[PDB]
């Protein structure tokens, strides 16, 4: 009485609703307003492609003794530049530190799939290097990134530390689902896992976007 | 509109938790059909690190939106 597939088809449907309350949001577009939220619609369906292709039955590899869902990491690898770039819309960001925003990205998200994908303690060493590497980006967000948001009109800065603090906090939850489910000390059962992660991807990309939204109406109504 | 502190986020959070607990009781149940104590003892510590972690996410969600 749980389903694997459930929550799978759950998250699907959710990035999906996700994925059209953002798009018909972008209706009425503007000089680069468009952007935003073509960025949002595409975080939230390449979300729902990798959901619906899991929910299916692809990409259950077998590491010794786990499950890896592989279309869950290529959905983190190719959506997580996509936030980062909506932050730096936000912010201002320059062009080769925003490179440096979306190198450390990738490099987190490269060493958190190889160390899902590695059988023996040595993945852990790869963990660390994403820490190492998250610790990084963490910084870009709260320094650079914070000190190039400040030269900016007040709705703005707002909405930027709104959504700098949602990443900053809820994007640090991901490690620790990493080391105590399958990936590591396999304490969390599967389903309670999945269900997080699900959670946490809804949110930090659907409610995400709708903070976002609400924020662009307000400010300019 | 919604209340002071959007009657949608404390609501939500809360139907999410109950969503959750419904999760990691069936399991709880389920492992005990076995009559296997180790395997409740899995669920039950699975579902309290799980708990704690939703804990994290709502505080996280929380103190982002207000
Ligand atoms: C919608 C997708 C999101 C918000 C993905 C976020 C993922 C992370 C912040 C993952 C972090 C990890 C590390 C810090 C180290 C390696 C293990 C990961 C990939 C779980």
């Amino acid at each position: 009485m749980v389903g694997l597939t459930t929550l799978f088809w759950l998250g699907a449907i959710g990035m999906l609703v996700g994925t059209l309350a953002f798009a018909w949001a972008g209706r009425d577009a503007g000089s680069g307003e468009r952007r935003y939220y073509v960025t949002l619609v595409g975080i939230s369906g390449i979300a729902a492609v990798a959901y619906v292709v899991m929910a299916l039955g692809v990409g259950w590899v077998p590491v010794a003794e786990r499950t890896v869902f592989a279309p869950r990491y290529i959905d983190w690898i190719l959506t997580t530049p996509l936030i980062v770039y909506f932050l730096g819309l936000l912010a201002g960001l320059d062009s080769r530190e925003f490179g440096i925003v979306i190198t450390l990205n990738t490099v987190v998200m490269l060493a958190g799939f190889a160390g899902a994908m590695v059988p023996g303690i040595e993945r852990y060493a790869l963990f660390g290097m994403g820490a190492v590497a998250f610790l990084g980006l963490v910084y870009y967000l709260v320094g650079p990134m914070t000190e190039s948001a400040s030269q900016r009109s007040s709705g703005i800065k707002s909405l930027y530390v709104r959504l700098r603090n949602l990443t900053v906090i809820l994007w640090a939850i991901y490690p620790f689902i990493w080391l105590l489910g399958p990936p590591g000390v396999a304490l969390l059962t599967p389903t309670v896992d999945v269900a997080l992660i699900v959670y946490l991807d809804l949110v930090t990309k659907v409610g995400f976007g709708f903070i976002a939204l609400d924020a662009a109406a307000t400010l300019r109504a | 509109i919604a209340t002071g502190k959007m009657g949608a986020v404390f609501i939500f959070v809360g139907a999410l938790t109950v969503l959750f607990g419904a999760i990691a009781y069936g399991e709880v149940t389920a492992a005990a059909a076995t009559g296997d104590a180790a395997a409740v003892q899995e669920a039950a510590v699975s579902a309290i690190l799980g708990l704690i972690i939703l804990l994290g996410i709502n505080l996280g969600l929380v103190a982002a939106t207000l």
